């Protein structure tokens, strides 16, 4: 995909043109063409916003699970 | 249904080959490249890929287009062979 | 444009415009230098299957002089030679650039080193 030309099939030059940046140097393509990286990031970012935290065992009283809208206001 | 104004409009995105005709030369590199090209027989841009504004010299350019069109047939006719070869 | 659409002329304009946006990028010059030498190989095989100045690689030689003028560097001039050796045709072009390496680029260690390593390239011991 990045380098699969028909000039490769018809060998007419000893070399090809090299773009410095590569797919592997980048994160890679978003899509696959044969028989997940962002979903790892969403999974990781969501885990960082977790109520189970460092010093969770240290806490003496757990914060309440759910509160009414009136009490929060 | 009637659409006004009646005159049609060219699509939003020009496909490169139309764009490259508009460019000219100002830097010393492009001057020397163009001068060597024009003193020879080689053309600056593609005849078939780049359209132009719609006697004996015009016939020759038509002949040049046919040879250019014949060439692209040849490389494509060439390419199909190894594709059949690699399939085998 | 080159390797898929096989249009050498259209690829030239995309390169030439690219240099005006980025006048100082050496990578653009090397790839443009390589591109014209690729264009020479296509024409040499074209003549065999059936203008003289381009077939000699003159059109790529114009790039070499201009690129050296803008980029006054020892490593860049040696770099352009490396692509030149890769193309078998027009050895004079490799000869011309190599000769300019000693005369034009002096007082810099890299040029003298390259000449040494080229000379490097029980009885055999």
């Amino acid at each position: 995909f990045l380098n699969s030309t028909k000039a490769k099939l018809l060998k007419l030059t000893s070399s090809s043109i090299d773009p410095g940046l590569s797919i592997k140097q980048l994160g890679g393509l978003y899509i696959n063409f044969n028989a997940t990286q962002i979903k790892e990031k969403k999974k990781n970012e969501l885990l960082q916003k977790a109520v189970i935290t460092p010093d969770f065992e240290k806490n003496h009283c757990v914060p309440p699970y759910s509160e009414s809208k009136y009490q929060l206001q | 249904q009637l659409v006004f104004p009646l005159e049609k409009e060219e699509p939003a995105i020009a496909p490169i080959e139309h764009v490259l005709s508009g460019w000219k030369a100002r830097t010393p590199l492009e001057q020397e490249i163009f001068n060597l090209l024009h003193k020879n027989k080689q053309p600056v841009t593609d005849p078939l890929l780049t359209p132009v504004e719609k006697l004996e010299e015009a016939k020759m350019r038509r002949a040049e287009l046919q040879r250019a069109r014949a060439l692209q047939s040849y490389y494509e006719a060439k390419a199909r062979r190894e594709k059949k070869i690699k399939s085998k | 444009e080159m390797e898929d659409r096989l249009s050498s002329e259209s690829a030239r304009q995309l390169f030439l415009r690219a240099l005006r946006f980025h006048p100082e990028c050496p990578k653009l010059y090397k790839e443009y230098f390589r591109m014209e030498l690729m264009h020479a190989e296509k024409l040499r095989k074209e003549k065999e299957e059936f203008s003289e100045e381009i077939l000699k690689g003159e059109l790529a030689w114009i790039i070499y002089k201009n690129s050296v003028s803008i980029i006054k560097g020892a490593e860049f001039h040696v770099s352009l030679l490396s692509i030149a050796q890769l193309f078998d045709f027009a050895k004079d072009l490799q000869k011309e650039i190599y000769d300019d390496l000693q005369a034009l680029h002096t007082d810099d260690p890299l040029t003298w080193d390259y000449v040494a390593r080229r000379e490097l390239e029980q009885a055999k011991a």
